[PDB]
RNA sequence: AAACUCCAUAUAUAUAAUUUUAAUUAUAUAUAAUUUUAUAUUAUUUAUUAAUAUAAAGAAAGGAAUUAAGACAAAUCAUAAUGAUCCUUAUAAUAUGGGUAAUAGACGUGCUAUAAUAAAAUGAUAAUAAAAUUAUAUAAAAUAUAUUUAAUUAUAUUUAAUUAAUAAUAUAAAACAUUUUAAUUUUUAAUAUAUUUUUUUAUUAUAUAUUAAUAUGAAUUAUAAUCUGAAAUUCGAUUAUAUGAAA
C-alpha cells in the first residue's frame, strides 16, 4: 500500500510545513489571520534587510492572492539570507496547500512547490 | 567593574587557595606552565612499534 | 571648471537632500496640522502652517533620508496610537520629561516634528538640538573657560544661538525682560572698536536683546549660560528643550576632543553635554510649569545597555564594560525621572490612508496602479513594510524598481 | 554616457545620463545612426538562406 | 599656502594628518600629540592657523628629533654596522637585502635604496 | 477565482537584466541600489513612471 | 561495457525518557524517475511514429566510482623492492659548523596594489554558515602591560570546561546602516542669509607646483619589545614607533 496520509490542520489551525534551500532550513506555521510575519521572533525587516528577500517569501501569498489572510510563525536556520528567504518561500507554498488543495496546481505552476537543488559543488 | 579592586583580589585569592590554583598577582614570569605540560615521551618512544616482537 | 552652476556633484544621498527636487512636485492641498482641533485631522495625512514650516526648518525638525523631496513639503500622518497619543501625555503628564523610541524608521523624527510643531501653536520656546554629535565630533573649535570649569565650542553655539533665535516668536522672546545686567565684550563690527562691552541692564532689555549679542568666541560660553538662565527663571513662556539623536549622547560619553594631555575629554566636560544633561535630569529647574524636554534615539547610533538600564527595561549589570555601560548617564536619567515613549508601528489602515495619499501625490509607479487591485496593494505593501514600518513602507512604494 | 558627469556618484550620475535621455538628448543616438546606415550599406549581402 | 619651518602646505589640509606627511620623523600619533598640546582641535585645517599658533607649531617642532637629526640617526647606525664588520653592514653596502630576503628574483628595491648614506 | 488571474511575474525581466548587468563581484543588493536611486532620481526631475 | 549501483534530493518507518537539543536534528531501513499522461501542429519510412507547442500529474533538477586495448622502450632505481656492475679504513657509519636561502640576465606560478558601481572606521539584550579539529591537546572567562575611561589589537599571568551531538578553537565575513575619504576652489573658514538648517545663497580668504603618487599604495630600512626552541648569526614568526620605494 502507499505511505502518504492526508495533511490537516493541527489543534491551532496552524499548517507546519519544512521547506530547504542550499544549506539553510525553515518550518513555518501558517494560520488564517491578517498578513502578520514573524522570522525567529523578529520582525520581517529586522531579519530581512533585503527587500527581493521579503518579495520572494511574500510570492507564494501573491499567487493565491492572499497576502492578507494568513499569518506567517516561520523560524529558520543554516545558510544565509537568501537561502533562508528562499527556504521559507518554499514551505509557505507547502503549508498553504492544505487550506485549499485545489490551488497546488497554480503553486506548482509558479514553481514555489519545487525545491531547488543546486548546492556548493566541490570543483571535479 | 564598579567592585573595588581590592574586593576583587580577596576573592581571587581565596578561591585559588580553596582550589589549589596559582595565584600570581604580579605577573612574573614563574615557569610554572613548563611545570604543567605533560610528558610526551611515551608516544614518542613508541613511534616504530614495541621492538619486543617474537624473531 | 568641470563643475557647473547647476551640475548635479553631491552624492545621491545629499543631491536628494539639497537639490531642491521638490520644485516639480504637484501641489496638493491638504488639511492643516492643528492639536486643537485633532479631531478634525486624526488618522488623515496634514501639511503644517506656513509659520510651523519656518520654525522647523530653522530648528532642524526636517532631515536627509526622509523622502521630503517627493512631496511640496514635508507631510505627516496625524495618528491615534502614536501623535494623539504622546501630545495629550505631553500636556497632562505633570514631569513632562519624555524619551520617544522604537525601531529604526519607526517615525521618531517625524514624532518630534509633531511635539515642535504643537509647541509653536501654543505659544512656546522651543530649543531643539538637531545633531548632537556636531559638538562630539571634534570637527569644531574647543577652548577651556576658567570662570565656567568648561570646554565651550564657540563655533557650534554661534549656529545654536541663531537657531534659538530665527525659529522662536519674537514676541515670545521681547516679553521676557532680564532678571540680572550683563556685560559682554562686543565683536560687533561696527563699534567694536568704540565701545569695549555691550551692557544688557535687567527690567529694560529682553532675552531678545540678548539672543542678539556679537561677542567674541572666548566669551561666548558666558552667553550660553545667560540665556539658559534667564529662560529657566522666568515663568511666563513655557520652554521646550529638544534632543533628537539622543542616542548619540548617551553611546558616546568620550568626545573626539583631547586635552594638553592627549587624554580625551569626557562628554559631561563640555559645555553642551553638562547644559544638555542639566536639563534633563532636572539640575537646572524651569520656573514654568508646562516646560517639557522631548528626547529622541535614533536607529543609526549603536545600542548598549545604558539606554534600556535608565528606563528599567533590564537589571544592572555591573561587570559590564564602561563602552557599554555608562552609569553615571543612568544616573543622571533616573534623576529627572525620564520616561518612555515607544512609537508603534503603522497598523493596515494606516498604511491604507498614506498609500492613498501617495496615489495622490503621483509617486506610486504604473505597476502598482494598473492591473493591480487597491485591496491587494495595501496587503502587499503591509507585508513588506514589516508590518508597519513607514520607512520600508516608502523604500518598498519608491525605491524598489525590481 | 554617464561616467563623463561630474558626481562622484554612479548613481546621481546614471540618473542624470537616465533623465537626459528620457528628454530626447543623448550622444548615444548618433552611434545607433552609424550602426543602422552601416547595415543598410550592406542589405544585399545578407542571406536569406 | 601655510609655510612651517620650511615646509608648505596647502590651506585645506589637515594639520594632523599634514604634520605626519612632510615632516621626517612625526607620524600619525606623532602628530596627534602636538596638536593636542597646542589646543588644535582634531580636524583643524592649516588655513585657519594664525600666526602666534604657527610659531608654536614651529617652536614644538624643534624641540624634537626630525629631519636632519632624525636622518642623521639612521645613517649613523648604519655606518657603525659597517664599521664593526658585521654582515648586515656588507649588505647595506652591497646594496643587497639586509633582513634575511631572497636574492634569486625580486630585491629590487634593495638595490635602489640599501646604501651607507641612505636617504 | 483565480482560474481567470494570471500569475503574477516573479520578477522584470528587463530590470533584472540590467541590474546583472551593473553587478559585479555578487554584490547585486550594491546594484539593486544603484538602479533604485537612479531610477528614483530620474522620477523627482520628470515625475513620470521610471 | 552500458548498467546495476552508491551519493545527493523527496517521502515513509524505527530509534531519542527532545538537558549531549541541532526534533528546523541525528542515522539505520525502505520507496521514488531512464518521469508520465493526454491534446493540437509539423514532417516522416504515416505507423502501434518522431520534432514541437499545449493542458494535466509529480519534490524530481545533479553527480559519482571503476575499467578494453595499444602507443609514447613518456616519469619514477629519491616512496620501497630486484638483476647486473662498482665502493669495502669507505662511494659505508657518527658528531660540530656551513650549504640547500648565493645573484647579472631570462622564464613559470602566485600575492598586494595603482581610490569614489570603493576604500577606511564604527555597529553588545551581539544579523546570518558549513565543514573540520582537540591524550605527541583545543584553551574559556578574568587580570596585567602596550594604553588612553573603555573597547579594539598583541603578548604575558592564570589554566575554567572538554578528550567531546556536552566544553574549547569560534560573537563567520562580506552584506546592511552611519561617518569619512586625496586628486577636487566639487573643499574649509569668517560674516550675513534662508520656509533646503546634518543645509541654501551672497561677499571675502582658502597656493604653489603639477602628468601628476594622496589621508592611494606598503616595498625598503632604523630602533625597541615579544613568541617557539637547547639554539633564531648565516636563516623564522609577531608587535610598537619611525621610514614611505615602484605602481
Ligand atoms: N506619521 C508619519 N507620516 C508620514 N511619514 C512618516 C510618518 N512617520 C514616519 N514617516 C516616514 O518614515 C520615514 C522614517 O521617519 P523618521 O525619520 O521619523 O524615523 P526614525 O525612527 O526617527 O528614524 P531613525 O531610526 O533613522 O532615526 C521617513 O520617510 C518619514 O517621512
Ligand atoms: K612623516
Ligand atoms: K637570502
Ligand atoms: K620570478
Ligand atoms: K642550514
Ligand atoms: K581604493
Ligand atoms: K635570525
Ligand atoms: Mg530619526
Ligand atoms: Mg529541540
Ligand atoms: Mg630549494
Ligand atoms: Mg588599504
Ligand atoms: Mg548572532
Ligand atoms: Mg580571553
Ligand atoms: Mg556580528
Ligand atoms: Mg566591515
Ligand atoms: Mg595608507
Ligand atoms: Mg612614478
Amino acid at each position: 500500500s502507499n505511505n502518504i496520509k492526508i495533511k490537516t490542520l493541527d489543534e491551532f489551525g496552524r499548517s507546519i510545513a519544512v521547506g530547504k534551500r542550499k544549506s539553510s532550513t525553515a518550518k513555518v506555521f501558517v494560520v488564517r489571520g491578517t498578513g502578520e510575519i514573524l522570522v525567529n521572533g523578529r520582525q520581517l525587516n529586522d531579519y530581512f534587510l533585503k527587500m527581493k528577500d521579503r518579495e520572494s517569501i511574500m510570492y507564494p501569498l501573491q499567487v493565491i492572492e492572499s497576502v492578507g489572510k494568513y499569518n506567517i510563525f516561520a523560524t529558520t536556520s543554516g545558510g544565509g539570507p537568501t537561502g533562508q528567504a528562499e527556504s521559507i518561500m518554499h514551505a509557505i507554498a507547502k503549508a498553504l496547500v492544505v487550506f485549499n488543495p485545489l490551488l497546488k496546481s497554480r503553486l506548482h505552476k509558479a514553481g514555489v512547490l519545487t525545491r531547488d537543488y543546486r548546492h556548493v559543488e566541490r570543483k571535479k | 567593574m564598579n567592585v573595588p579592586k581590592a574586593r576583587l583580589l580577596k576573592v581571587a585569592e581565596l578561591s585559588a587557595k580553596i582550589f589549589d590554583q596559582n595565584f600570581n598577582p604580579s605577573g612574573i614570569r614563574t615557569g610554572s606552565k613548563i611545570l604543567n605540560e605533560r610528558l610526551k615521551g611515551p608516544s614518542v618512544a613508541s613511534y616504530y612499534g614495541n621492538p619486543d616482537i617474537l624473531k | 571648471k568641470r563643475v557647473t552652476p547647476g551640475s548635479l556633484y553631491k552624492n545621491w544621498t545629499n543631491t536628494t537632500h539639497t537639490a531642491q527636487l521638490q520644485q516639480t512636485a504637484v501641489p496638493l492641498a491638504l488639511p492643516i496640522f492643528n492639536f486643537d482641533d485633532i479631531s478634525k485631522t486624526l488618522n488623515k495625512v496634514v501639511s503644517y502652517s506656513n509659520k510651523q514650516y519656518k520654525s522647523l526648518h530653522h530648528l532642524g525638525s526636517f532631515k536627509k533620508s526622509q523622502f521630503n523631496e517627493l512631496f511640496q513639503k514635508p507631510v505627516c500622518l496625524v495618528r491615534e496610537d502614536a501623535t494623539n497619543s504622546f501630545l495629550k501625555k505631553l500636556v497632562s503628564h505633570p514631569v513632562k520629561k519624555f524619551i520617544i523610541t522604537g525601531e529604526p524608521g519607526v517615525g521618531k523624527t517625524v514624532l518630534l516634528s509633531q511635539a515642535h510643531a504643537y509647541a509653536v501653536d501654543s505659544k512656546q520656546i522651543i530649543i531643539n538640538i538637531s545633531y548632537p554629535e556636531l559638538f562630539l565630533n571634534g570637527r569644531n573649535d574647543f577652548s577651556y573657560d576658567d570662570d565656567l570649569k568648561l570646554f565651550i565650542q564657540p563655533m557650534y553655539l554661534k549656529k545654536l544661538i541663531r537657531k534659538i533665535l530665527k525659529a522662536n516668536d519674537p514676541a515670545l522672546l521681547k516679553s521676557i525682560e532680564l532678571s540680572k545686567d550683563y556685560k559682554f565684550s562686543n565683536a560687533n563690527p561696527k563699534n567694536a572698536s568704540v565701545k569695549p562691552f555691550v551692557t544688557l541692564n535687567k527690567t529694560k532689555n529682553t532675552v531678545l536683546d540678548l539672543l542678539s549679542v556679537m561677542t567674541h568666541p572666548h566669551n561666548r560660553g558666558k552667553l550660553m549660560k545667560a540665556i539658559i538662565d534667564e529662560l529657566s527663571v522666568q515663568s511666563k513662556v513655557p520652554i521646550m528643550f529638544t534632543v533628537d539623536n539622543f542616542s548619540k549622547v548617551l553611546t558616546t560619553a568620550y568626545s573626539a576632543y583631547r586635552n594638553t594631555e592627549n587624554k580625551q575629554i569626557y562628554s559631561l566636560d563640555l559645555q553642551m553635554g553638562k547644559l544638555m544633561m542639566d536639563i534633563i535630569s532636572g539640575e537646572t529647574k524651569f520656573a514654568n510649569g508646562e516646560s517639557s524636554t522631548i528626547l529622541a534615539i535614533s536607529g543609526v547610533d549603536r545600542t548598549n545597555k545604558t539606554l534600556p538600564v535608565a528606563l528599567g527595561k533590564i537589571p544592572v549589570d555591573p561587570y559590564v564594560t564602561r563602552y557599554h555601560y555608562e552609569p553615571k548617564f543612568v544616573e543622571l536619567l533616573q534623576k529627572g525621572n525620564v520616561t518612555e515613549f515607544e512609537v508603534p508601528k503603522l497598523n493596515k489602515q494606516e498604511v491604507n490612508e498614506l498609500i492613498d495619499y501617495y496615489k495622490q501625490s503621483n509617486v506610486l509607479l504604473d505597476k502598482d496602479i494598473t492591473g493591480k487591485k487597491w485591496e491587494n496593494l495595501i496587503d502587499e505593501k503591509y507585508f513588506l513594510s514589516g508590518n508597519g514600518n513607514p520607512r520600508e513602507l516608502l523604500k518598498s512604494l519608491v525605491l524598489s524598481h525590481r | 554616457s554617464a561616467n563623463q558627469r561630474v558626481s562622484s556618484d554612479f548613481a546621481v550620475r546614471l540618473g542624470e545620463e537616465l533623465t537626459a535621455i528620457a528628454k530626447g538628448t543623448s550622444s548615444a543616438f548618433e552611434k545607433r545612426d552609424q550602426i543602422h546606415k552601416t547595415a543598410i550599406a550592406h542589405r544585399a549581402y545578407i542571406q536569406l538562406k | 599656502v601655510v609655510h612651517i619651518l620650511g615646509k608648505g602646505f596647502k590651506g585645506k589640509e589637515v594639520i594632523k594628518i599634514a604634520l605626519a606627511s612632510k615632516f621626517y620623523g612625526i607620524g600619525k600619533t606623532t602628530a596627534e600629540k602636538i596638536c593636542s598640546k597646542l589646543g588644535l582641535y582634531p580636524w583643524m585645517r592649516m588655513h585657519q592657523l594664525s600666526e602666534p599658533q604657527i610659531m608654536s607649531i614651529a617652536s614644538e617642532l624643534s624641540t624634537m628629533t626630525i629631519e636632519g637629526d632624525a636622518r642623521a640617526i639612521v645613517k649613523d647606525n648604519i655606518a657603525l654596522k659597517r664599521k664593526i664588520g658585521s654582515y648586515s653592514g656588507m649588505r647595506h653596502t652591497l646594496h643587497l637585502p639586509v633582513r634575511g630576503q631572497h636574492t634569486r628574483n625580486n630585491a629590487k628595491t634593495a638595490r635602489k635604496l640599501n646604501k651607507i648614506d641612505r636617504r | 477565482a483565480l482560474k481567470s488571474v494570471p500569475i503574477p511575474p516573479r520578477k522584470n525581466a528587463t530590470l533584472d537584466h540590467i541590474t546583472n548587468m551593473i553587478m559585479r563581484h555578487g554584490k547585486k543588493e550594491k546594484a539593486q541600489t544603484i538602479l533604485s536611486r537612479a531610477l528614483y532620481l530620474v522620477y523627482c526631475q520628470t515625475r513620470q513612471d521610471p
